[PDB]
């Protein structure tokens, strides 16, 4: 799975927690980064939704092999192709 | 230390002139009634006064020349007359 940086809500909150160690995720940090990007519906979040999304983001960023960020390099803004090839390999 | 002016000035007496500064605090709710949120912390509301020739908002705090009605010395005309003693209780 390749995520694209500078795109939207869920993309940015996955792309920020890419290179982080797996134990360094705090459930406080999740809702902190969540409510700024979800600032339209940030107040619509409950604690059970926060712990579910924290568990899911944890179990995703564990498997570091199967994920890549596009990084939105934005100096050439080359293609999706350069990302998709490394995410294949 | 030193201030640069000898004397009493516009103060009542020498040494300290004792006064009480009360503050009222409450939370700031959204349209739903939940607490509005900052980046991390929350939003707070204080009740302030503006005098006609002060051009400034300030705390309703009075000189502690009377004992218990020093908030009333700030807020007899501001708060109430009889219910003011109840809120002072
Ligand atoms: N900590 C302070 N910070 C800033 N200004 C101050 C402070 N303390 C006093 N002042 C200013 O000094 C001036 C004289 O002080 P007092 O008159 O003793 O203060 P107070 O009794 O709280 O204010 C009386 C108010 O009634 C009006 O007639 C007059 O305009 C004044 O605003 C006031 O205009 C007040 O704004």
């Amino acid at each position: 799975c390749v995520v694209v940086e500078g795109s939207g809500r869920v993309a940015d909150v996955i792309a920020q927690v890419a290179n982080l160690p797996v134990s360094d995720i705090t459930i406080s940090l999740i809702q902190q980064k969540l409510s700024v990007f979800f600032q339209e519906m940030f107040e619509t979040f409950t604690e059970s939704r926060i712990v579910e999304w924290t568990k899911k983001i944890q179990d995703i960023v564990r498997r570091r092999q199967l994920l890549t960020v596009f990084r939105e390099g934005k100096d050439g803004q080359q293609d999706v192709d350069v990302a998709i090839l490394q995410a294949l390999l | 230390g030193r201030t640069g002016l000898r004397g009493r000035g516009s103060l009542s007496c020498f040494g300290p002139n004792h006064t009480l500064y009360p503050m009222v605090t409450r939370w700031r709710r959204n349209e739903d009634g939940a607490i509005c949120r900052k980046s991390i912390k929350k939003m707070l509301e204080v009740l302030v006064v503006k005098l006609p020739l002060s051009e400034h908002w300030a705390l309703p705090g009075g000189s502690r020349e009377p004992g218990e009605m020093l908030p009333r010395k700030l807020k007899r005309i501001l708060r109430q007359e009889h219910w003011p003693s109840f809120e002072n209780l």
